[PDB]
């Protein structure tokens, strides 16, 4: 029964997808674009942000807004690669447009979820879009 | 002129570009991504200056047959760039 | 005898240089994202709001400085060991200190300290600063 064996990318990636209320740090978020520019790092990158995608669901729905906020960031800072990558796999991102979660006071949570969605399939079907975000990412 | 300095800019930066490729796989991974993502952002200025020369001489000079020149120039720094930087870099960030 | 991260936090706090760098801080914020740097970083931090008083008034007010920018910029537990802690940062609400020259500098303690405990204290102001850092 081994452990799993996080890497460092990998453990930087669950710490800017974790449940606390505050958000990621740019500097993680800088720090995992980096790991984009290399296949390993790149290939943990996207496994443990879609890991999120699935095995997480319900009052654990800030992880998920979190994975794409990250996942934004990175179609905005990382590789040509990545951003690729992540449009071969919109399927797994597309199936969350109907995420639903209503809190224990009654406010819907759920839509955070479905409209952060809705602009990243936006984007991602959009190459001008794209590039002008990267170029205001470089000038910022 | 605004053509001149368009040229120098592109020039410098593609020998920059081609430095940093032929020093990046020697560099250690941590180093290595920044590198590369450094050479992502200027070949993306260097298409960006082929456009904006293109819009100059366009502008700029009257002679045909020295804007024929200009033409032929500008298609082989597009084909420069996409053997000598864009070619490489992928290579290099896929494996 | 400090451990290296406790040295750089006391470095960060110094009368000299009086501006600290982004660059030692960000060495401090990446001693955040682990157990053993982190508590190191929290109890030196709290230590200064305790042990320090009166004319020794810029360490306290640099430690405040060096909070505000790890809010900012570190990790989300850091974040939540801090917010856990408030009370030790409200009692500097007090401070109190008249210089030789009849100045009031503790009032750059109050002042200070009551920027940061509205920002601890509000999950949204956190969001936004630590977005906002990112926007640079």
């Amino acid at each position: 029964s081994v452990d799993p064996n996080y890497t460092e990318m990998e453990g930087k990636v669950r710490e800017a997808t974790n449940n606390e209320p505050w958000g990621a740090s740019s500097t993680l978020m800088d720090q995992i674009s980096q790991g984009t520019y290399n296949f390993r790092e790149r290939e943990e990158i996207l496994s443990m942000i879609f890991r999120r995608f699935t095995e997480k669901a319900g009052s654990e729905w800030r992880q998920i807004y979190k994975a794409l906020q990250l996942l934004d960031y990175l179609i905005k800072h990382g590789s040509e690669r990545f951003i690729d990558d992540t449009r071969n796999s919109i399927n797994l991102i597309r199936i969350l447009e109907t995420f639903h979660y209503i809190d224990s006071q009654g406010r819907d949570q759920g839509i955070n979820v479905r409209t952060r969605v809705k602009a990243l399939i936006e984007l991602l079907s959009d190459d001008n879009k794209i590039r002008a975000e990267r170029k205001k990412a470089r000038e910022t | 002129s605004l053509l001149i300095s368009y040229e120098s800019d592109f020039k410098t930066t593609l020998e920059q570009a081609k430095a940093s490729l032929a020093e990046a796989p020697s560099q250690p991974l941590s180093q290595r991504n920044t590198t590369l993502k450094h050479v992502e952002q200027q070949q993306d200025e260097l298409f960006d200056l082929l456009d904006q020369m293109d819009v100059e001489v366009n502008n700029s000079i009257g002679d045909a047959s020295e804007r024929a020149t200009y033409k032929a120039k500008l298609r082989e720094w597009k084909k420069t760039i996409q053997s000598d930087i864009k070619r490489p870099l992928q290579s290099l960030v896929d494996s």
